[PDB]
């Protein structure tokens, strides 16, 4: 249920592959998803979760660099997918960008994003 | 008005 | 000098391999490193940071399930790479649990690690 | 436009009070609000926030013991207020719980809460 | 144990009183000390913690004005104190600043300090 | 369902 | 004392 | 280095 195309509430479009092992590899692009706003993902997920209704616990992690821009930056997402006629993937995330020593108090940004399969 | 990635930006600032 | 084998304050043996893609993939395990505590990572890392003295960004992500357990959870950690002769990886971490929906809102503790080359 | 009562989306009432010195006092209480369910808040607010169109910075702080139970525990809530017909609340949150010493890389959770003025 | 002043790892002073109500007052100032420099704190705390050597948990607020300055902006820490020869109050903490709808999303920076009693 | 003041316990449990 | 994987989890509790 | 009140700014920036 989680291999797919998911859609979050910024304008953001993940295509993820939800592999037999617990891998999830894809991409990450910006509403259109043009060759400069694509980036690599990749992830972890348990692929034998609870049968109690319980959701099923996954992670990835994208860095902001491809072969046109960097970001110097790095986003990891933590949440869990729900299936159902109204499926959605439930994260909080935290944004780390490459900071000097004297600025590591302020190199984190916390936050949440809900992604659906629907638009 | 977005100029990372995050926020969805597809026009560079 | 990302590569190699990290330690935290907690027990936790980190080894990883960065790619010169971008691409981190390791094992996470406890400090003795036992077959049954061992588990899976990927992450992604930014292959081109600044030249002005800024940490490395990067990200992974740890599902705890393997061959011999499950913990329906997943973990990421997102931080920056500081190089030099007390090399080490600051991070701050997001570890979600697989819940029912009335438990949803309970479903994730946050935290930070300091890995160092040195136990 | 912060006094007042606020409804988030779990049926916690907040009653709160915003001072001309940037104090905020009040109550969290329950959907009923029973003398047992009501605990005492408190917490700071930018009090001359800009008029470009920003959010009002504010933060305020839930211990939650009162007369009757103790659950050994605060939360935080850290967001900012945005005016208009829609007025609302977005937080984000931090509850830490007492523990050991062997417990406290898990003592806190972190989350998200929407409040408005109507239910 | 909590009344008295406390000193982080950025060189930030803290100083509180902690009420027999659960209540927490005080300033926050740099190291100086200077008054443009001083802002009111205001935090709750558990005045009956657990007798199994568990630690107390408290959180405390300040928004970033004052008579001098204003930063638009409110940091709230959450987290527990541990007494001892080596007391010490552990928190992680989110600092949000005012922001337009648009910039929403990077409102909220995320860390930790640990403040002790000594520099 | 709920036994913590931030989910709105009304009973406890 | 620890019986979760990231505490360093040894044996299962 | 520091200009925001939380790193122990002392003089304005």
């Amino acid at each position: 249920g989680i291999t797919g195309t998911w859609y979050n509430q910024l304008g953001s479009t993940f295509i993820v592959t939800a592999g037999a092992d617990g891998a999830l590899t894809g991409t990450y692009e910006s509403a259109v998803g043009n060759a400069e706003s694509r980036y690599v993902l990749t992830g972890r997920y348990d692929s034998a979760p609870a049968t109690d209704g319980s959701g099923t616990a996954l992670g990835w992690t994208v860095a902001w660099k491809n072969n046109y821009r960097n970001a110097h930056s790095a986003t990891t997402w933590s949440g869990q997918y729900v299936g159902g006629a109204e499926a959605r993937i439930n994260t909080q995330w935290l944004l780390t960008s490459g900071t000097t020593e004297a600025n590591a108090w302020k190199s984190t940004l916390v936050g949440h994003d809900t992604f659906t399969k629907v638009k | 008005r977005c100029c990372h990635p995050q926020c969805g930006m597809a026009e560079e600032c």
